[PDB]
This record gives structure tokens, C-alpha cells and sequence, in this order.
């Protein structure tokens, strides 16, 4: 009935953790794509 | 009671950005496949 508290400051506290990792994986993935396109525009270089 | 509410509405607030966030993320991921795919067709043509 209460400890209801306790688990929703536990979920809360989980939940912004969760958050703070999707911001850290898409900064990374942002960082992939630019490589990625990068790494197409020289290959579209050489082909050309 | 009043307190619960608002514990339970951040909650809620908390689970839908990351949901979304998410979700973006899921989409970038099928926009690297997409450029790998376009690498790998891009170098079979050289090699």
C-alpha cells in the first residue's frame, strides 16, 4: 500500500538514469551516421 | 494522495520522452544500416 513511495522514487530514479543513457547513445549514433556519410562521399569520389 | 499523483504523473512524463528518444534512436539505427548498405554496394562497384 506505501512502500508504494519507496518504488516510485526507485522507478523515477531508474528512469532517469535510462534517460541520461538514450541521450549518451544518441550523440554516439549521431556520430556514426556522420561517418558513415562520410565514408559514402569519398567511396562516390573514387567511383566518379 | 496529491503527492502520489504528481510521483506517478513524473513517471508517466519520464517514460514518454525516454519512449520517444528511443525511438529516434531506433530510426537512426535503421539509418546506418541504409548507409552500410550504400558502402557496400558503393565498393562492389570499385571492388
Amino acid at each position: 500500500g506505501s512502500a508504494r513511495n519507496a518504488y516510485l522514487r526507485k522507478k523515477i530514479a531508474r528512469l532517469k538514469k535510462d534517460n541520461l543513457q538514450l541521450e549518451r547513445d544518441e550523440q554516439n549514433l549521431e556520430k556514426i551516421i556522420a561517418n558513415l556519410r562520410d565514408e559514402i562521399a569519398r567511396l562516390e569520389n573514387e567511383v566518379a | 494522495s496529491n503527492l502520489v499523483a504528481q510521483l506517478e504523473n513524473e513517471v508517466a512524463s519520464l517514460e514518454n520522452e525516454n519512449e520517444t528518444l528511443k525511438k529516434k534512436n531506433l530510426h537512426k539505427k535503421d539509418l546506418i544500416a541504409y548507409l552500410e548498405k550504400e558502402i557496400a554496394n558503393l565498393r562492389k562497384k570499385i571492388e
